[PDB]
Order: structure tokens, then C-alpha cells, then sequence
RNA sequence: GUAAUACUCACUUUAUUUAAUGUAUUAAAGUAUAACUGCGUUAAAGUGUAGCAUAAGACUAUACAGUAAGAGUGAGACCUAUCAGCUAGUUGUUAAGGUAAUGGCUUAACAAGGCAAUGACGGGUAACGGUAUUACUUUGUAAUAUUCCGGAGAAGGAGCCUGAGAGACGGCUACUAAGUCUAAGGAUUGCAGCAGGGGCGAAACUUGACCUAUGGAUUUUAUCUGAGGCAGUUAUGGGAAGUAA
């Protein structure tokens, strides 16, 4: 269905290129899972050789860490506010690697900070992905603080 | 159509004819579906029945799912009505007939559920012995109530034979704990060794 | 390699000319085989391990045994018993 | 079919998967369907409804060796200027998806790069690459379907299930070119496997016996084996010899 060979590309002359050879078993792909949130929900995969792979198609309460008090806590997703390479996954609510999102502060037992006191008041903080949605099964990440606060917030949409 | 019918209580079934005029009384009924007896015939007053199965005028089944009253060519696979597989993932077309019932009906299979007020001659009247029993001891031991565990023994007193399955679901049960034996005191000889080890370092 | 009927035994080594032979030996060299080490590593629970050159693995023997240095192996207990170093 | 991505040689894979093998570590009552018995169906090919039908079975995880395979880098290889400019996912940066895995392999955003008289880009081949092996030679040329290693295809194209390993064709689905059976409703076929027939040509053999020896199928002493042996037809060639003393 999909490949991931090479030989129908062009040469670094730019000259034309033929095949001599059907497409192969050996490289084979897929097509894009996109992450939604809402109901939980996890199918399965076969991969070469056994190997089980799991696919999340919608997604919920994910965990994080808290890097100041070293402690692990889970809570619930809400929006994402930020998306590196596509800007109109933010419309659509996908999960993917290394996208913010905001979560609720409910069971998290917070330090007192400057920055995250105005936020606190609310149920709202801030988290990013860190881990492979769509071949893991599950996200993990890290809680926004100090520097690393200040550098995304210039990237929103305001 | 003629119709066959079977009794679930009795073990006997039998074919039997319709005449014309009772044929178009059945169209356009779902398999699955009861109906009563009444708007058949005379004969069959006060008899509940339902649809179960029939087949084509060429042969080919109707199936449950369809719900169409012509021919469909699906993809069949394995354990579907109408094809019996020979290898092991290997679908194939076939051609079925869809549920509803039409005039292109050729039999129907119809089961009994309530018997009415008058006594068939072949279907109602002679039981049917039954033929297997079951091979499990723990069932076998529920039937005829003997503590003693003398299975083919007090059969034998009761006396067709029947032979349990209960030696072969032991022997595999004793063979699990035999590798407990072996396997735990492996764990002794390591740490003798451990302790000793250590000693010099 | 041995036979349990006329007590003969084999030890399996090249000849000369590139060609497999069998030579006849004692009963006193019937009991050990030799090999040697190819590597070294502590596994799972603080648990040395040396590694050989068909695959058996050993456990809780001697530091001065290195990387390069042969063995001397029981092959009836299974244990290390002696080895050579390399120099 | 492919002028190189295929092949040969020298390197890398901390960027990857492996049923059957070897040595080790760990863990441990309930629930279907067959064969069977019994009622049937159609020209054929196949298929259906019952007997709360009834059996054996199914609901541990990893290391390190060992075989097998995938993926990269560089160098080598026919004729043509009456083929001198060529390339736009083309070259690079950031980010994500997907794969067992590196990678414009695919997609967003931005930028203008990349190759050439040391022959780019085109055209032709009556072109499968090395090799064991033959000739002719004063630094080496020419042939190599033929022994062995490697690659590609099963009328032409595409797509997929099972599985440790197939884009499989003595496995399945659809379209195109050729068909065959019928009670006219439908059903069905791939000899570049061994014999054999037809066509084409100047041009090439028995519709034969068998597991004796070498092997394969998870222990192969009795199962299977047109793989592989043993015989018949032919001035394809090379030897030891005859037709007298
Ligand atoms: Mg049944
Ligand atoms: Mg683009
Ligand atoms: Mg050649
Ligand atoms: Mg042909
Ligand atoms: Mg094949
Ligand atoms: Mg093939
Ligand atoms: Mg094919
Ligand atoms: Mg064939
Ligand atoms: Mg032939
Ligand atoms: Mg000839």
C-alpha cells in the first residue's frame, strides 16, 4: 500500500530512474493515527516478527511529572495551545510529540511560585508531550516551569 | 414449497406439503420471525412455529444476515453460511440467498414451540433415544450420583460403555508439579555457593 | 566424545593438513574440556558472569580470571575448576 | 526486463528483526466446534435444518551465543556529438507522521540550491552479471546459454489474508487478451515442473522402470520424493583398439 523505498526517486543529476522489480514485503508503512481527545480507547498491532504494537486513537488523562518536587501525578487533558510544524491541529484538538497542552491542577499539590500562582487560582497549568502517541499508547511529559515558561508563551496565539 | 419441521423435545422431524393457496400466506418473513399455525391449515390449529433455515430452487442456502430478498455474491470466510473451509485463511465468492422469504423459496426449515391440539402421527408421537454422553467426570458424576468414584465400575453395576477423560487431565496436572520439585531446590545450590563466595571475598 | 560400551574416548582437534582427527586419550583427561574467555560482565542482583566461546554461562568465580584467559571446565558439575592466565 | 540501485571486492550497522538449536534466569473451577445419528437439496460444481448434541485443544516473560535476512559508504565495467546544457520533491534547514530500523521515505513552513567536454542530459543493444574452464600470446587479448555462486519472472498489470519468513502464483480478489462444460438458472483453466502433441524454423530424444547410492521434510533403521539414480533413441565430441602374421 505504502512504501518506503527508494529507487523511484531521481539521481543527484537530475536524470530519470527505472525499476526493475515489484514492490517488496519488506518495506511496508501505514497511515497516520491522529490522537483525538475524549472517551478512552487502544487497538492493537502486528508488527514483523510478533512484536505487538499499540495505537491510541482517542486519548485521556495523561500523566506528568512535577520537576521541583519530584513527584508524579495524573490529571486530565482540556485544549493544546501550541503545535510546532502544523497550526491547524490546534482546531482540531490531535495529540502528537512535543505539543503543549493545559491540563487541570485539581489533585496537583503545587510549591509556591510567582508564575504559577495566577494560573493556580483557576484549575489550568501547563504541560508538553514527550512521548510517542501513536506507537507508544500513551503520553507522558513534563510540568512548565521557570525559563522554559517563558519561551513558549511568546508562541501563543494571544 | 414443502416444508420440513422438527421436534426439539422429541428428536423427530419430518418433511410434509403444502397446497397453493397456503403459499403466498409466508411472504415476506424475516428468518428468525414466529408465526402461527392457524393461517396454514385446518390440521395445524393452536401450533406456534418459527423460521429457521431454507434453501433455493438451485441449491443455494439463505443466510440470516442480508436481509434481501435476491442473490448476493459476498466475500465469504471461515465459519459463515456456506463455505466449508479446506485450508487456513484463505477467503473466497460464493453465492448466497438473502433472508426474506419470497416465491423463489424452495424449502423451509421450521421448528416447533408449542404443541397444538392435535397429535402428528410420525413427529409427535415416537421419542427419539439419545445416542452420546459427555466424557467429563465432574458432569458424568452429577447424573448418576455415586461417591465411591468408581466410574465404569458401578456402570459396569449399573449394567454402551462411556470412557472418562479424567486420567488424561491428571497426568499433565502431575507433570506441572513436577517441575516445582526440581526447580525450587536449584535455587538452594546457588545461594550454598553464594554464602561460601563470599566468604573469601 | 565417548562411548559408554569398550571405554573409548576421543578428544576432536585439527591435524596438520587442515583435517579433522581423533586421538585416543586416558580416562584422567576424560573428565575436563578447555575453553576460553571471550567476555566479562555483572548481570542482574550484583551478580558476576564470565561468558565463553560456545555460549555457557558462570557465575561466582575467581577476580583473577580476565578477558583473554582460558578455562578448565569439570564438564560433569558444570563448575570452573582451573584456568591459565594469558602472558 | 534491467548499462546500474543488479554483480564483485574492501569497510559499517551503539541504526535492526529471527520459529526449529546450545547454555542459563524467571512463573504457574468455568467456556465452543468436529467426526457420529437422523431429515433433505440441485444438470453439474457444492452446500442446509435438528439431537440444551457429544470429544482431545485453547483461554509465562527475558538474556548471551549460533544460523538466516534487511539497510548503508566508496571503487570498477559495450557502441553513439547527425545527442551541449540539464534538473523543480529537484538540493538544503527546522518540525512531525510511519517503519523492526538510518534516510525527501511522506507532509507543513522557509530558502535557492544540485550536476556537467575527467562527456551531464538523451538514443541503440540481434545486453542477466561474475566464475570454474578453453584458445592465442613476449608486459596481455577473445569467447564463457554449458560446472558453481548471485539477481528477476510464472498470459499482462494491480491489491491482499495466514505466517518467524510470501507483495507467494501445483494460495485468494478485480480488470484486459484468449477460451471450455450445461438440462440454459449457473460453474470453471494457467506444462518458462517430467513425459507428449501443435505452430515456427536450416535446426534438437522414451505419453519408459525405481527408492539401490547422495539428500530434503523438527529423532528419517519401512512413509512420500518425474529432486535424484538406472536403462532406451541419436555420426555432439574425446580415448583403448580391429580388418592379419
Ligand atoms: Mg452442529
Ligand atoms: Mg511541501
Ligand atoms: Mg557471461
Ligand atoms: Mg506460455
Ligand atoms: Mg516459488
Ligand atoms: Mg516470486
Ligand atoms: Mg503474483
Ligand atoms: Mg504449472
Ligand atoms: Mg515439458
Ligand atoms: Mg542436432
Amino acid at each position: 500500500g505504502i512504501n518506503h523505498r527508494g529507487e523511484h526517486k531521481r539521481k543527484k543529476s537530475g536524470g530519470k530512474s527505472v525499476l526493475h522489480r515489484k514492490k517488496r514485503n519488506n518495506r511496508r508503512g501505514s497511515q497516520m493515527a491522529a490522537t483525538k481527545v475524549g472517551s478512552t480507547k487502544v487497538v492493537e498491532k502486528r508488527a514483523r516478527g510478533g512484536n505487538k504494537k499499540y495505537k491510541a486513537l482517542r486519548l485521556n488523562e495523561g500523566e506528568f511529572l512535577y520537576k521541583s518536587g519530584n513527584i508524579i501525578n495524573s490529571s486530565k487533558i482540556i485544549e493544546v495551545m501550541y503545535h510546532p510544524t502544523n497550526n491547524d491541529y490546534v482546531r482540531t484538538n490531535t495529540i502528537t510529540k512535543s505539543s503543549v497542552v493545559k491540563i487541570s491542577s485539581e489533585g496537583i499539590k503545587i510549591q509556591d511560585e510567582e508564575d504559577l500562582k495566577e494560573m493556580y487560582e483557576k484549575g489550568y497549568l501547563y504541560a508538553v508531550i514527550n512521548s510517542r502517541p501513536g506507537q507508544v499508547g500513551k503520553a507522558e511529559g513534563e510540568i512548565l516551569q521557570g525559563s522554559k515558561l517563558e519561551f513558549y508563551t511568546n508562541l501563543f496565539k494571544k | 414449497m414443502k416444508l420440513n419441521i422438527a421436534d426439539p423435545v422429541n428428536g423427530t422431524q419430518k418433511m410434509y406439503e403444502i397446497e397453493h393457496k397456503a403459499q403466498l400466506k409466508l411472504y415476506n418473513k424475516k428468518i428468525g420471525d414466529q408465526f402461527n399455525g392457524d393461517i396454514l391449515d385446518e390440521k395445524f390449529n393452536g401450533y406456534v412455529f418459527e423460521i429457521t433455515g431454507g434453501d433455493d430452487a438451485q441449491g443455494f442456502p439463505m443466510s440470516k444476515k442480508y436481509l434481501t430478498p435476491n442473490r448476493i455474491r459476498p466475500l465469504l470466510s471461515k465459519g459463515d453460511v456456506g463455505y466449508r473451509c479446506r485450508r487456513k485463511g484463505v477467503r473466497m465468492r460464493k453465492s448466497v440467498r438473502g433472508a426474506i422469504v419470497s416465491e423463489e423459496t424452495n424449502v423451509l426449515a421450521i421448528i416447533v414451540i408449542k404443541k397444538g391440539d392435535n397429535e402428528l402421527e410420525g413427529l409427535t408421537d415416537r421419542s427419539n433415544p439419545r445416542t452420546h454422553l459427555p466424557k467429563k467426570d465432574k458432569k458424568l458424576r452429577s447424573m448418576f450420583n455415586i461417591p465411591e468414584g468408581e466410574d465404569i465400575v458401578t456402570y459396569l453395576k449399573d449394567l454402551p460403555n462411556i470412557k472418562p477423560t479424567g486420567h488424561i487431565h491428571e497426568r499433565k496436572r502431575a507433570q506441572k508439579e513436577a517441575s516445582k520439585k526440581a526447580h525450587a531446590e536449584r535455587k538452594a545450590r546457588n545461594e550454598a555457593q553464594r554464602q561460601q563466595w563470599l566468604k573469601t571475598y | 566424545l565417548s562411548i559408554i560400551k569398550t571405554d573409548e574416548h576421543y578428544r576432536v582437534f585439527y591435524g596438520v593438513d587442515k583435517n579433522f582427527t581423533f586421538i585416543k586419550i586416558d580416562k584422567e583427561e576424560a573428565n575436563f574440556k578447555l575453553a576460553k574467555v571471550t567476555n566479562k560482565k555483572v548481570m542482574y542482583e550484583n551478580v558476576p558472569y564470565i561468558f565463553t566461546n560456545d555460549g555457557a554461562c558462570f557465575k561466582y568465580c575467581d577476580p583473577a580470571i580476565n578477558i583473554n584467559d582460558t578455562v578448565k571446565i569439570d564438564l560433569e558439575t558444570r563448575l570452573v575448576v582451573d584456568y591459565v592466565s594469558f602472558k
